[PDB]
């Protein structure tokens, strides 16, 4: 012979995968990668983040000073976990508007608790329940203060704090609502109560509202919750003539990176920047579809399954 | 699938090629062979790792949010956030799935584009002394040994010095 | 001739069409279909959803039982359609937070009313009025009791009911604010009315507004709605001395695909799965530019007029 | 319009075919004819139909949603639901204005594509029997029939037959 | 020589511009164009629109009719601006739902303040305060009317008022919280105030808190301000019996483009259709990355600060 | 970079072009020269103004929003407007990178295709006397003077005059 001939062709495998394009909808390709993240570990990695396992209590008991919840004194979390078996077993209470001060409280970042002095003259200090033993006898919440008449008057309480530090401070304090109109007037000499805490842009007046409940740990009474914030150079003054469940001091206010998240997911000792409900996800593709709810450097949350790109020519076999 | 060389004039492929991506296969006067070229399929697995490593590297950091499981029936705001939800995922997802519809396609004719440039190459330094067969394969109508197709792999083909002999062979 | 000629090329057609691509904004092809559906048919089509037509009567009135909407009971909807010739012809009330219960009761699908025996001793019940006729005599709400005093005295009502199923509960009730403080003291011989509705984790308490108001059909006086849910497994207890609009049973409530939509459109007996307030629409196309208020498989509102797509190669006539 | 193809060295089109959408036109030593080629009008009527029914299949069903029609003047709730839909709706328009611009440029760009392979297909098969005239057809140096142009158009054209009669025509 | 040759090639720049394209992050190009605006001018253009400086005064404090704020009488804007160094110099006073009425107020586009005739018999007008002095003597905001008791008695204010009009009234009035319970009977005869606005269709109930407050310019007092809406064919009415700030006439309300924006920048005589709260910005380009609070036809706010289209061929140079 | 036009077979770029885009440079009997085409560099010009023009062209017009910057802490709604406000820019960015990276690459292959379709006008019109050199370049067989370039370069090169001197000089 006294030719020659010189072939030119591309590689291709057994088994390829399929694809979508903007024509077809299952081309098949020499190799394709994963890009849809959906399946879980089942735990929650503690590093980096600091996590903080709230086993039996929420973060508005842990706030109140639950005497089953006085381990998380001070606590500093960068993301709190809530148990569903968790449960009170304190005075039953009650807040108006508990998302606003769950959310308020869960991204602060800090249960730290600064005690001040009040003077209440003219009543009784330190007042207890049968419905909230701390030990063997009587208690209460840990950061308030329950008063009441002072042997036979309940005078006019008026009182003040100044804010002159550089730092926002957040007051909590509480009313008494009474079962019936004969506890009224002997816990509080006065057939009405009334409830003013006021700053220098702000004012909050509540009144207790006298009836019956279900039973609840065997009371019919109830305590309702209020907040208030004071910003430095502000003042704080509170006035009452009765109902009034007084706090202890103030908690600190910071801002940054925490938050809050329903699990039920035990917690080990692995390294992962993202967490889900469902425990801790890897990071490495750009999408997700395990949950909604993600705390961290996490990729998205879409509603297919998967979703495959190619990288590699087409797939044509002998 | 827009320049036709890849399932286009090129019938299959070759499963035993397993240096390469594109390759070139000759049947000579002393036997045949097989080799690769590394070129082409540089720059194609260049190009797709640039795409790839493109796409991956993330954007998000998100620290806290609105809540997006309720356990009551409230109203307006629960409502809203809802609406926010279902709008945000509903637009998330379409540039999920047009993204990768997208840079499937382009990876698909880049990489059949990367054939067809091999090709023109090819056929443009066999100046006048080979004819296209029609189906990928060149006839060269000189006699070239080992060392003849070796010169046109690494590019230093010289056409000129048996121009006359291939002349006098293909067209008398 | 020892020669021949082969010439290719493409069609063309002598009317074209224009369509816009990523250089040119008129680029004329061989065909195009349109994306953007733009033109309704008029009227709501009751197949296959169950569409009800409240025809002068809005959602809260056929909850509450006017008089002239009593066909609405036990009514079950899949869409409720509200018309805009809606009245009322009862006694004059209000509602505070209107759109959350209307959202609330429209989401549910049905007003399927299961009515309780409460024992209310010491008061007279079955009040009427002169502006909620029903028939020739004077009437009042189908769903609701208005109790006033029996005889001489009004004593202090205490209620309680249990949840012992298995779904939860709705109760409707309210709150009446008289014009004087001489019809007050005549219908109730406290001087003040207060109303407390609790349950485990919840409490309302109202207290009437003595006022005048301006005249709506022969009346000053007004009525104040309020409802409560009570979940499985939890309990009711209501307290009062006056001024109680006693609720008669419990609405059951569900969660599924249901919703309400403002419309004057007549109704048909076509086959359609989208609907507007301006009538059924088709769903072949992914977009629409109708109406951006929408319920089923609708197309997405866009605010383009027209968008073509090229299904054909480009148009060179001769 | 990237190949040159459509628009470019083919002048116009042809009106007065009605059997496919590409097609052959022969001049012969016995008089003209006209007939169409099948695959590649099935291939890029395949292709368009494709795209079409991807985008147009449906995914949205919606029950309950938000107020979007108010009577009154209320407040924040009220700026934050028109907020929440004019931002929905100006993000879904943007994707409506863009999905299309991007498949009208592909599609043209595909059925640009097919006429160029077409004609690559039919330049490979006549070997060195014909020379391109350069406005869209060939010029076959040698003699046929109404049978040996459709032995060209199903794909068994035989180019060693007519090989030394063509090049003593077209050379010499 | 007896033959020829000719060369075919494409012209390269010196220097061209990196732009990122979907293979590559960085290609060289012989030409790119700018898309992202980053720059402001640094002042505020008073061209085409109509911008009002509220320079040491709020929206609320020229509403209620400040004595610092009485150039602010009828002012039309097309987009006010509020500035840091606002503040307050009159009675000290609180509004509930402060941001509603701001944003009510502040797409109206107007103070046109309407004067009307009420009248109150049995009271004393024109009341005044020495924390609001009008000129060398006592006084008070200019659009509200405090009435206290006359010589000896205080009797139950009932009063009406009807729109006959066709466009929407807005009736601005207010509660007086006192400071003791002497201060209370010295001002109104009776010892527990109550204040009722209603319309045929909605009604504001409001009850006085008696309490001390921390000092603001002298005072411990305070004073809530509500706002009632009358749409035309409705009807006012207005009952009290102690602790009423009555209005003294409406504001029109009215529909358009209209805004507010706070910022600390001068305004100056150019013409620019975009305003941020850092100055007027071109709108050239479709994306900018200066604020995301804008006024008119501004560029959308990106995350991005630099984006290159590339408007020319491949850069490859000698 | 699909075509292999620039950056491909042609070396590098005639910094000395000042004319147009694209052009011609030839050696000749009488000297050298060098000139532009128009129509190349018009098309270019025209589909890069178009598509610039067609994106920034403007879309929004705002009057009244929500507020976006808070001087204390309330709760939901506010965590609700920040997550809407968050969202919004987080959907707007991807889309504002995503229309660069597709628009960058269709101009710099549309730039690349108008190259190669000048070169292939250009070797369609110069039937069989010249040769492609494989760089760029075309070896014309017979002898031009400045006036047969300049007929290459309007379009009116009649091959038929001059088929009989190249036909002899390169093939013998
Ligand atoms: C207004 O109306 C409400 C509702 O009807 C009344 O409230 C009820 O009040 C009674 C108090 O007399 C409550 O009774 C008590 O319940 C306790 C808890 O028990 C429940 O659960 C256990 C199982 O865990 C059941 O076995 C039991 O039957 C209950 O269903 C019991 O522990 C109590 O027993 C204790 O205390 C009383 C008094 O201290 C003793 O006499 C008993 O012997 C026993 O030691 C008691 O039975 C009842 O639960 C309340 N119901 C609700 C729904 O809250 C109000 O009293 C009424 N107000 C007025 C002024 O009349
Ligand atoms: C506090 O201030 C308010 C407002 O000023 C007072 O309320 C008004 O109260 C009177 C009651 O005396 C209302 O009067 C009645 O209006 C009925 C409806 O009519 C209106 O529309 C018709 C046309 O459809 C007009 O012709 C008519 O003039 C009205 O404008 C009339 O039908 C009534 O006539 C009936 O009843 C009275 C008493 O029953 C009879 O004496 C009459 O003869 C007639 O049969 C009557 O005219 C008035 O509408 C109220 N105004 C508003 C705006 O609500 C409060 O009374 C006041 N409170 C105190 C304690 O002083
Ligand atoms: C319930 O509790 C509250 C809080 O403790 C009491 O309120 C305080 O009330 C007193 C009134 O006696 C207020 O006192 C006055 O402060 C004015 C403003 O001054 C402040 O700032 C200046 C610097 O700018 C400081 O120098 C000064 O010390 C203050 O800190 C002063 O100008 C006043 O002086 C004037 O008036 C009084 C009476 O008119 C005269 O006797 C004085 O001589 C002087 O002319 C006065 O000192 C105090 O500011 C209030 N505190 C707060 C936080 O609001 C309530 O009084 C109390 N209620 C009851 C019933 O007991
Ligand atoms: C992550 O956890 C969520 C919540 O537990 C899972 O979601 C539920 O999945 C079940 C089974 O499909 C459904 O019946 C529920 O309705 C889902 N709850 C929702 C959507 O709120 C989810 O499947 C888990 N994912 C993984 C990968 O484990
Ligand atoms: C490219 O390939 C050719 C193959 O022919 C290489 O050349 C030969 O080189 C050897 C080594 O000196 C000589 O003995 C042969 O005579 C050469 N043959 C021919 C036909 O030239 C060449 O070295 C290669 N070049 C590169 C840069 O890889
Ligand atoms: C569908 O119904 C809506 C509401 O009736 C129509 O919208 C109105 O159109 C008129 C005329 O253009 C405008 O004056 C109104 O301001 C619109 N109301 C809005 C936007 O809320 C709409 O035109 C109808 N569409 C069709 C196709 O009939
Ligand atoms: C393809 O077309 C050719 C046209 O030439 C067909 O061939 C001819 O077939 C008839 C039928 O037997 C013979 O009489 C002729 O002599 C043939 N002519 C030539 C030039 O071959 C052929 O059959 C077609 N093949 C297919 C598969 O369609
Ligand atoms: C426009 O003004 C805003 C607000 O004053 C500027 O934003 C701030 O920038 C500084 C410096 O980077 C940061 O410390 C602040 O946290 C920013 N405030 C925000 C984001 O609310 C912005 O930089 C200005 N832009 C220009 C181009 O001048
Ligand atoms: C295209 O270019 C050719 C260059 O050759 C032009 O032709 C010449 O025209 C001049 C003017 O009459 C004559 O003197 C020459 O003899 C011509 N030479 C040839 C080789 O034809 C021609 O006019 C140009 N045409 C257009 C339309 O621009
Ligand atoms: C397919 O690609 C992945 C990475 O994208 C690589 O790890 C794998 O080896 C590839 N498959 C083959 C058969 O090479
Ligand atoms: C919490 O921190 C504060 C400030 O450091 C400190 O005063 C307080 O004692 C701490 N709480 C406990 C449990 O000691
Ligand atoms: C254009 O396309 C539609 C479907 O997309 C088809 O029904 C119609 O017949 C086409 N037009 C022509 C002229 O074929
Ligand atoms: C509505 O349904 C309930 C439960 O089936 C039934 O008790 C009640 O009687 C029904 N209402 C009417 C109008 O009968
Ligand atoms: C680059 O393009 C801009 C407009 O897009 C133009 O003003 C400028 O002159 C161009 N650069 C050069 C070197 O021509
Ligand atoms: C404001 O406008 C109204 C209506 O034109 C007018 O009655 C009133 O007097 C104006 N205010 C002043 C300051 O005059």
């Amino acid at each position: 012979n006294s030719t020659a001939t010189l072939c030119l062709g591309h590689h291709a495998v057994p088994n390829g995968t399929l694809v979508k394009t903007i024509t077809d909808d299952q081309i098949e390709v020499t190799n394709a990668t994963e890009l849809v993240q959906s399946s879980s570990t089942g735990k929650i990695c503690n590093n980096p983040h600091r996590i903080l396992d709230g086993i039996d209590c929420t973060l508005i008991d842990a706030l109140l000073g639950d005497p089953h919840c006085d381990v998380f004194q001070n606590e500093t979390w960068d993301l709190f976990v809530e148990r569903s078996k968790a449960f009170s077993n304190c005075y039953p209470y009650d807040v108006p508007d508990y998302a606003s001060l769950r959310s308020l409280v869960a991204s602060s970042g800090t249960l730290e608790f600064i005690t001040e002095g009040f003077t209440w003259t003219g009543v009784t200090q330190n007042g207890g329940s049968n419905a909230c033993k701390r030990g063997p006898g009587s208690g209460f919440f840990s950061r308030l203060n329950w008063l009441t008449k002072s042997g036979s008057t309940y005078p006019v309480l008026n009182v003040t704090m100044p804010n002159n530090d550089n730092f926002d401070k957040l007051y909590i304090w509480g009313i008494h609502h009474p079962s019936t109109n004969q506890e009224q007037t002997s816990l509080y000499v006065q057939a009405s109560g009334r409830v003013t805490v006021s700053t220098r842009r702000s004012q909050q007046t509540i009144i207790p509202n006298i009836g019956s409940r279900p039973w609840v740990r065997g009371l019919s009474s109830r305590i309702s919750i209020y907040w208030t914030i004071v910003k430095p150079g502000d003042v704080l003054v509170i006035n009452s003539n009765g109902n009034l469940i007084a706090p202890r001091g103030y908690f600190k206010m910071r801002t940054g990176k925490s938050s809050i998240m329903r699990s039920d997911a035990p917690i080990d000792t692995c390294i992962s920047e993202c967490i889900t409900p469902n425990g801790s996800i890897p990071n490495d593709k750009p999408f997700q579809n395990v949950n909604k709810i993600t705390y961290g450097a996490c990729p998205k949350y879409v509603k297919q399954n998967t979703l495959k790109l190619a990288t590699g020519m087409r797939n044509v076999p002998e | 699938g827009l320049f036709g060389a890849i399932a286009g004039f090129i019938e299959n492929g070759w499963e035993g090629m397993i240096d390469g991506w594109y390759g070139f296969r000759h049947q000579n006067s002393e036997g045949t062979g097989q080799a690769a070229d590394l070129k082409s399929t540089q720059a194609a697995i260049d190009q797709i790792n640039g795409k790839l490593n493109r796409v991956i590297e993330k954007t998000n950091e998100k620290f806290h949010q609105i809540e997006k499981e309720f356990s009551e029936v409230e109203g307006r705001i629960q409502d809203l956030e809802k609406y926010v939800e279902d709008t945000k995922i509903d637009l998330w997802s379409y540039n999920a799935e047009l993204l990768v519809a997208l840079e499937n396609q382009h990876t698909i004719d880049l990489t059949d584009s990367e054939m067809n440039k091999l090709f023109e190459k090819t056929r443009r330094q066999l100046r006048e002394n080979a004819e296209e067969m029609g189906n990928g394969c060149f006839k060269i109508y000189h006699k070239c040994d080992n060392a003849c197709i070796e010169s046109i792999r690494n590019g230093t083909y010289d056409h000129d010095v048996y121009r006359d002999e291939a002349l006098n062979n293909r067209f008398q």
